[PDB]
């Protein structure tokens, strides 16, 4: 899955 | 494989 | 695994 | 079978 | 033989 | 056997 | 990535 | 997210 | 992460 | 960034 | 915000 | 931050 | 900035 | 503001 | 600030 928000 | 980078903060 | 932070 | 998610 | 790689994270 | 992680 | 700068004071 | 006001 | 102050 | 100067006295 | 009156 | 005095 | 001079006496 | 009367 | 006296 995509990573977390910056 | 790892996922893509997350969204901008 | 999850990707890196944005 | 296919392996696990990354 | 082994199976193929799994899906992206 | 199962394949490797993605 | 980090977000953009905030607004002027 | 955008940062705080100056 | 949040961006810098304005 | 900082805001602009205030008004004249 | 704009600064205080002079 | 707020700007300087007028 | 400071205001202008006041009126004559 | 303008200053005081002379 | 207020200006100077007239």
């Amino acid at each position: 899955p995509p990573g977390p928000p910056g | 494989p790892p996922g893509p980078p997350g969204p901008p903060g």
